[PDB]
């Protein structure tokens, strides 16, 4: 009798004063808010019902009200950030932190669930719940010996709503509730559920999407094994958070990525620099470009793992902004390598593919290529092999595209192209 | 992100 | 040099 309540009758009810009329009109309340077709949060909101679900959380004596006004707050502050304002302005903050510590567990599930979402929303509402203290108790909650003891989706929510206070920025979270969070977090990436390693690797590559000290909290913590060899998981929503936590781990020192390499994340580069997955090829490019624009050493390390063909590969075929990030691996390459390195890079078949690219209408990327022929020009210049790699980029079509681009629009790409052919085509 | 319980 | 993301 609690199915397809009007708001008015749910008012009533909750107006009563009688506990069980609240507690029926409650569970009304969470049916309505349950539908996956436009369920009435605002007119729920407007009803001025928040105060008393807030105030339903206290009512120990009768846990069905706790759990129906838990499960509605929930829904709603799962909506906007102003939905989920007004859930925040009504209180539920210290009594979804209270009910963590409630006996039944599929209450304090609903409270886990509902912090998940108030600090989801954002830095602001993130470090308010960690104000209220809520780090603690909602670690307490893991305190066991082994984790599989534990029902699969409690286990799954918390590790979701810890996911989230480590999540956004500007300002990252707090360095200290990191640095108590980190430890469960490490222990939450050894387990064997796939959604549980999914929302850690999550977790850890928010941590890491930051400046070297962000980075080093991580990475001192011992991880990025677990994180490699995460990374060769078949199941896609574990791969790409993993891959963006290597990938962030990257942009830090070259000591930082030297932990990445030596755990062995560059075997698994074949297959994710070939992954039928847009978004994965881009992602791992991208890491690349930026182990590319490291030592000579680290560069050799690509060398020796054979990725320079699978570079050669995306930058001859891929989306174009997998291509792009290409461009930028092959710069970085030519930048920091030796002459050999970069001689072995031509060797591979680089001229051609980066001369296609040319013909893109991306005023960035041209700057980019233009850049790495540059660079090659260079170590060309030290073997006395220019002419050869002029013939090489005028048998492929290239010199056309640079002259070309000497009529162009934007300043640096005219200047450039102009320097290449007064240089090595005059 | 946010999740709604269905 | 290092592109972050």
């Amino acid at each position: 009798g609690t199915v397809n309540w009007s708001v008015e009758d749910i008012v009533k009810g909750i107006n009563s004063n009688n506990l069980e009329s609240q507690l029926q009109a409650t569970q009304a309340a969470r049916k309505l808010l349950s539908r996956e077709k436009q369920p009435p949060i605002d007119n729920i909101i407007r009803a001025g019902l928040i105060p008393k679900f807030v105030s339903f959380l206290g009512k120990t004596d009768c846990s069905p009200i706790q759990f129906e006004s838990a499960w509605a707050l929930t829904n709603i502050a799962s909506g906007t950030s102003e939905q989920t304002k007004a859930v925040v302005d009504g209180g539920a903050i210290p009594a979804f932190i209270s009910l963590l510590a409630s006996p039944h567990a599929h209450i304090s599930e609903q409270a886990v669930w509902a912090l998940g979402n108030i600090a989801g929303d954002g830095s602001a509402f993130r470090d308010l719940v960690i104000k209220h203290g809520a780090i603690d108790p909602l670690l307490a909650l893991l305190a066991v010996p082994d984790l599989s003891t534990l029902a699969c989706g409690y286990l799954r929510n918390l590790t979701w709503t810890l996911s989230n206070l480590c999540r956004n920025k500007n300002p990252a979270p707090p360095l200290d509730a990191v640095e108590q969070i980190l430890p469960t977090l490490v222990r939450l990436l050894h387990h064997n559920d796939p959604e549980v390693l999914a929302d850690s690797c999550w977790a850890i590559s928010y941590l890491t999407d930051g400046p070297n000290e962000r980075i080093e909290m991580v990475v001192k913590k011992g991880v990025v094994p677990q994180l490699v060899k995460l990374l060769g998981a078949t199941e896609l929503p574990i791969v790409t958070p993993a891959l963006r936590a290597i990938g962030n781990i990257v942009t830090g020192t070259d000591e930082q990525t030297q932990k990445v390499i030596d755990a062995g994340a560059l075997a698994v580069f074949p297959s994710l620099l070939t992954n039928p997955k847009t978004n994965i090829q881009k992602e791992a490019t991208w890491t690349m470009s930026n182990i590319t624009a490291g030592r000579q050493d680290q560069i050799q390390q690509v060398v020796n793992h054979g990725l320079v063909p699978f570079l050669v590969g995306v930058l001859s075929k891929a989306d174009f902004k997998t291509q792009k990030e290409a461009a930028w691996a092959i710069t970085n390459y030519t930048s920091g390598g030796t002459v050999e390195q970069i001689v072995y890079l031509v060797h591979c078949g680089i001229i051609e593919p980066l001369m296609n690219l040319l013909s893109a209408k991306d005023t960035k990327i041209i700057q980019v290529i233009l850049d790495a022929i540059s660079n090659i020009f260079q170590a060309a210049e030290k073997l006395g092999e220019t002419e050869k790699l002029s013939i090489m980029i005028e048998e492929c079509g290239g010199l056309d595209k640079i002259e070309a681009l000497q009529r162009h629009e934007n300043e640096s790409v005219y200047k450039a192209s102009l320097n290449l052919i007064e240089k090595y085509f005059s | 992100e946010k999740r709604p319980r269905s």
